[PDB]
RNA sequence: AUUGAAAAAAAUAAUAUAUAUUAUAUAUAUUAAUUAUAAAUUGAAAUAUGUUUAAUUGAAUAUAUUUUAGUAAUAGAUAAAAAUAUGUACAGUAAAAUUGUAAGGAAAACAAUAAUAACUUUCUC
């Protein structure tokens, strides 16, 4: 009837497809609808507040950098040139890694190289 | 719990039905929804899981934020800032949302939707800006009602009209709709719903209906005729249905005359215009103004000069259209007017 | 005004940050909502027909109720397609030793040991060192040579203070901020470094500086650092 | 049609208008996609993202400190060059093209708190050349992208016509998927955690790669895709596997900023920079 | 001569019914080389995986690691057969016996 | 309506019923469905009737009936590769060139490449 490759690919296409593979639409009562709206509204505000707190911290950090640069330049230009040098090829140490859900068996290392 | 107390907050910021409030504030999933009536449908319905715990914390989060806003609102003195702060404090109350989205906003009842509260005023403004204002201005634009009558309009108050006396059937008139001579044969009423903070103990309004389509065979053009004119009308946020109850014969600067089109004279547009009188300070009570009935042509009426002379600011408008039918003759004799003229079917 | 270099070391978190109560419950709510809208599992593809694993999975699962004429159903006529009710979520039940995740609370947490680098895995630790007095502060190192960049001076001086038992990274030569003092006419420059391996282990027996150290976080930095010193550095730390 | 002349009539009001909201048709597009009432609704913040958190916790402040240049100024890009006014022929002359390029280039602003190099999207391009004969193989690409990335793959069809290559225009050959947000974060993490540290001769991403203004790209061979967890588990059902292209888009103004940024997410670099 | 499966009448997803694609996925725990475990959202139905080799045991990703155990695919070869079949001849002292050919 | 929980209502819209007017309106009741449509000795699941084990009841167990499996792409008012080339309504902007990317090179596919003054909303000091 149909080649085995087509049968296999039809199944793979079936896994892609949405035919007879989705539930009924999510219907909420009028009062639960208001319930959901207030949940999202808080989450939206909460995320905005966290974002603004981070931005304000970075505002101050930059303020601190420039005041440090201004003072270093006026006092000792010898160090300022080194500080203002570019970091075009700077790379984070690969030993630093994104946090993992659960810690490793060995928490830390006291030997290097 | 600022939202729980009612020492100074209006009662309108609450769910009148107790069963609804009990479910919305239920501590455990033990009460069935009130909205779904049939018990069979009640059994079939399944609320989403873990929706009560998160709602309670979300409610607390807003509660604290509202309290901060109210405290801030207490220390201010500017009424405009005060209103903005109040709207900002309570806009997030689930009760306020339930009261507004779920109950009539046009014929609002003082218990649920009170338009004296800034929050319901703000929500009503946004709602009208979504659909009603958008539809109105399109009708006024594509029908060339604006430039013919006034340079422009900047809406600030929903306007609705009806003809309850003509036939006895209730139907709010959609702007630009086509109305027979019988339906518009007796009188219109208005519902000038305001949404902007205004001194409703001092402010006064005027209502003019104009028809800039009457043939003018002298100049081979058209001339504008005043249809209905009222001056010095008081209003209230929750009671603003202008009707013979709320005005006397002194306010009528031009008694209503029916739309009476002539045969083959083309469609005629009747544009309702609602303004507001000047607000002069340093005086107690409203600033009554005596309209000059002397000129008041009402046959060749120039709205632009009328507005300029009396310094009126337009805030809302409405429009309907009328053509000739068999009932026009009956309307003419009912109002004791000369029989209408009959024109040709072609332009030459 | 003499220039004085300070260095703030940071221990990056080793485990993911803990979630607040609002975050935990909101995420659970969304996941359940997603499961409600979740699609059918295409078991007919992963599990081939006749495979023993396939038949083991079938028994591992619980079938749905099917529509049947002449029998009433209170919650509604079943709607099953591909062997799953469409009116609610679907549950799919699933050396090869079982994966046992390690505990997120270590020994240093229960023992309340302050010197260790594991006291707070999900937070950021900063090396705060006490002076001759009880005033705890970030290490301030004084230079006079000026023949080396300030960040390099702090790095080399730190290694000799720890007995070459530390591995620190110099994030940048740009000092983070200034802690100026008018009494002694001292200008202090703070440099951001990251600890990679080893511990501090003060070993300088000449009593040149410092007596005690710690690996506190921002919450604990506040209680040990004086308020005036804390105020001028609150923004240079990491909340989580 | 009586005429073909497009001329919109001017309006007499300032109110913005949108016929979609006041047309009764399609009552469900009126709801926003994020709204619960929309059939298009899909939860977004199902769970916390560890990679994003890392960037916002540690790499955010670090990058600001790295890239900061004291009293740096905006470097204007190569824009169109105006015509000097010395002849009566410049009044309506279109402006000249940029100096060395036929396309305008953007400005480069100093890095500040608001603009810190960060990720924005990741695009997987997969062009199975062998599909020219067997179209059925292109479907396997969509499945492979689906299983690995975890998002719906948008298919790739031919656009050009090269007879030397038996290439025909208007045929399906591959699939592509746009990744954003948490799902992109998972892909980037699982790429460096699992797939990348499994190539015998792997040295890293070339420093020469990358669009001038942000954006870094590399490629995975056919055999590298076997290293993904969702193919390693079912090797029986994956007889044929084949490579793809990866493109990481970021908010970096220049490339070198992006390379420093991506290094924080455990990405190695080996070559020499420009 | 191309192999193309014929296309059936595409069903009409009329406006407003465009539901998103939410593919079935499992909260699957990924066990690294060390005890580190990361939760990954995957489609394949089984909750735990061990990674024989991963970033943990890769020198490129851990330049500072002095001790680094190395393990590769176990399909057949040295670790499999050369060891048990030759379990008497032992050592890298023995590697110094065949160290150099001393040829120019 | 019966079916585990212990007097109601005040929105738009849909459906059912009814009736006011030379007005496609109003009153009441309730919030269905929203990716489907014949055809399977064989795969999966389900309920009912018996048995054996393990009062109830878990498992297996034979039969009857039914449901799933015909596994097929667009999930976006989709937007410069292919097909519907005349009507209407809504919406969008191409192309070259450059820089990169496993096979890939001059030529296959993907990604990036002009500036935010003023305005609205939200968060924040």
């Amino acid at each position: 009837s149909l080649s085995p490759l087509a049968q296999r690919v039809v199944t793979q296409l079936s896994v892609m497809s949405a035919s007879r593979k989705q539930p009924k639409l999510l219907k909420l009562a009028r009062e639960d609808l208001i319930k959901h709206q207030t949940i999202e509204k808080c989450w939206s505000i909460y995320q905005q507040q966290q974002r603004e707190r981070r931005n304000l911290q970075l505002e101050l950090q930059y303020k601190s950098i420039e005041r440090s640069m201004n003072l270093l330049q006026e006092l000792s230009p010898r160090l300022f040139e080194a500080a203002n040098a570019s970091e075009k090829g700077k790379r984070f140490p690969m030993e630093m890694k994104v946090p993992t859900d659960f810690p490793p068996n060995t928490l830390w290392h006291y030997n290097f190289r | 719990h600022i939202w729980s107390d009612f020492t100074t907050r209006p009662s309108s910021l609450s769910i009148q039905s107790s069963k609804v409030k009990n479910y919305l504030f239920q501590k455990k999933a033990s009460l069935d929804p009130p909205s779904i009536s049939r018990r069979s449908n009640r059994i079939k319905y399944s609320p989403p899981e873990h929706i009560d715990e998160i709602f309670r914390m979300s409610y607390d989060f807003l509660e604290q934020r509202s309290s901060k806003f109210y405290e801030l609102a207490n220390k201010t003195k500017n009424p405009l800032k005060k209103d903005a702060l109040l709207i900002k404090a309570e806009i997030n109350n689930p009760e306020v949302q339930y009261n507004f989205q779920f109950n009539n906003k046009l014929n609002n009842v003082k218990d649920i939707i009170d338009y004296d509260v800034p929050v319901y005023r703000h929500l009503g403004k946004q709602h009208w800006e979504s659909y009603g204002q958008m539809l109105l201005m399109q009708r006024l634009e594509t029908l060339a009602a604006i430039p013919d009558t006034l340079p422009t309009l900047v809406p600030r108050a929903e306007v609705n009209i009806k003809f309850p006396f003509s036939t006895g059937v209730n139907k709010w008139i959609e702007p630009g709709e086509f109305l027979s001579s019988n339906v518009t044969s007796m009188r219109p009423i208005f519902k000038i719903q305001e949404y902007e903070l205004v001194n409703v103990e001092k402010q006064l309004y005027t209502v003019l209906i104009v028809n800039p389509d009457v043939p003018d065979l002298s100049n081979d053009s058209f001339k504008t005729a005043l249809c209905y004119g009222l001056v010095n009308i008081n209003l209230t946020y929750n009671d603003n249905l202008i009707d013979p109850r709320k005005f006397h014969s002194s306010n009528i600067i031009a008694d209503y005359l029916p739309p009476v089109p002539e045969k083959n004279a083309g469609k005629q547009r009747f544009v309702v215009w609602v303004f507001r009188q000047p607000l002069i300070e340093d005086k107690q009570g409203p600033n009554m103004l005596e309209i000059d009935r002397k000129e008041l042509s009402r046959d060749d009426f120039d709205i632009r000069q009328f507005t300029k002379k009396y310094n009126l600011t337009a805030i809302g408008a409405h429009i309907w259209r009328s053509e000739w039918d068999a009932k026009v003759a009956a309307v003419r004799e009912k109002y004791g007017l000369p029989p209408g003229r009959v024109f040709s079917r072609v332009r030459r | 005004p003499k220039i004085k270099v300070g260095v703030l070391l940071s221990r990056i978190p080793i485990i993911k940050s803990e979630l607040n109560e609002l975050e935990k419950k909101y995420y659970e709510y969304q996941s359940e909502l997603e499961k409600r809208l979740m699609w059918t599992f295409p078991a007919y593809f992963y599990f081939k027909k006749g495979t023993v694993a396939e038949h083991k999975f079938l028994s591992l699962q619980k079938g749905p109720i099917s529509k049947k004429n002449g029998i009433w159903f209170p919650r509604g006529i079943p709607d099953i397609k591909h062997g799953r009710e469409r009116s609610t979520k679907q549950e799919v039940k699933l050396v090869n030793r079982p994966v046992i995740p390690n505990d997120r609370i270590t020994e240093a947490d229960r023992s309340n040991d302050m010197k260790s680098l594991e006291r707070q895995l999900s937070r950021t630790l900063y090396l705060l060192v006490k002076d001759k007095s009880g005033t705890w502060k970030f290490p301030n190192f004084d230079l006079s040579d000026e023949s080396k960049p300030l960040h390099v001076h702090a790095e080399n001086e730190l290694k000799l203070l720890s007995g070459d038992q530390i591995y620190t990274w110099s994030v940048s030569a740009t000092p983070i901020g200034v802690l100026q003092d008018e009494r002694n006419r001292t200008a202090e420059f703070i440099v951001k470094s990251h600890i990679l391996a080893g511990k501090f282990d003060l070993v300088a027996s000449k009593n040149d500086a410092f007596e005690d150290f710690a690996w506190l976080t921002k919450g604990e930095i506040s209680e040990y650092v004086p308020k005036d010193y804390f105020n001028k550095t609150e923004f240079l730390l990491a909340d989580n | 049609p009586k005429s073909a002349c497009s001329l919109v009539k001017p309006v007499h009001h300032l109110v913005k208008i949108d016929k979609s909201k006041l047309s009764p048709r399609f009552p469900e597009l009126k709801y926003d996609k994020s709204d619960i009432r929309s059939p298009g609704f899909k939860p977004k913040d199902t769970h916390a993202d560890r990679l994003n958190d890392h960037y916002l916790n540690t790499l955010q402040s670090d990058l600001l400190l790295i890239n900061y240049s004291h009293n740096a100024a905006v470097v204007k890009g190569l824009k169109q060059r105006a015509w000097s006014g010395d002849s009566p022929y410049h009044l309506n002359r279109p402006p000249k093209n940029p100096r060395g390029s036929k396309a305008q280039l953007p400005d480069i602003h100093p890095i500040k708190w608001s603009n810190i190099p960060g990720l924005e999207s990741v695009v997987i391009n997969c062009f199975v050349r062998e599909a020219r004969e067997n179209q059925l193989l292109a479907i396997t690409a969509a499945l492979q992208l689906q299983q690995i990335t975890g998002c719906k793959p948008h298919p790739i069809f031919s656009k050009n016509d090269v007879p030397t290559w038996k290439l025909r225009k208007g045929h399906q050959m591959g699939a592509k998927v746009e990744l954003k947000g948490k799902e992109m974060s998972q892909f980037l993490s699982t790429l460096t955690e699992i797939v990348l540290p499994r190539i015998r001769e792997y040295k890293g991403i070339s420093n020469q790669s990358g669009n001038r203004f942000g954006g870094i790209s590399f490629g995975l061979t056919a055999e590298d895709i076997k290293f993904f967890p969702e193919i390693d588990a079912n090797q029986d059902s994956w007889p044929k596997t084949f490579g793809m292209h990866i493109n990481i888009n970021t908010s970096a103004q220049l490339d070198y900023q992006a390379r420093t940024l991506l290094s924080g997410f455990q990405f190695p670099f080996f070559g020499e920079e420009k | 001569t191309r192999i193309t499966l014929p296309r059936r009448p595409a069903k009409k997803i009329q406006l407003g019914k465009s539901r998103p694609a939410i593919y079935h996925q499992f909260n699957v725990k990924m066990e690294l080389s060390d005890g580190s475990v990361v939760i990954r959202r995957s489609q394949y139905p089984k909750g735990e995986i061990r990674l024989i080799q991963d970033q943990r045991n890769n020198p490129l990703w851990n330049p500072s690691r002095d001790d680094l155990v190395v393990v590769d695919a176990n399909s057949g070869g040295s670790l499999d057969r050369f060891n048990k079949r030759y379990s008497s001849l032992f050592s890298t002292v023995e590697l110094s016996e065949e160290n150099k050919k001393k040829t120019q």
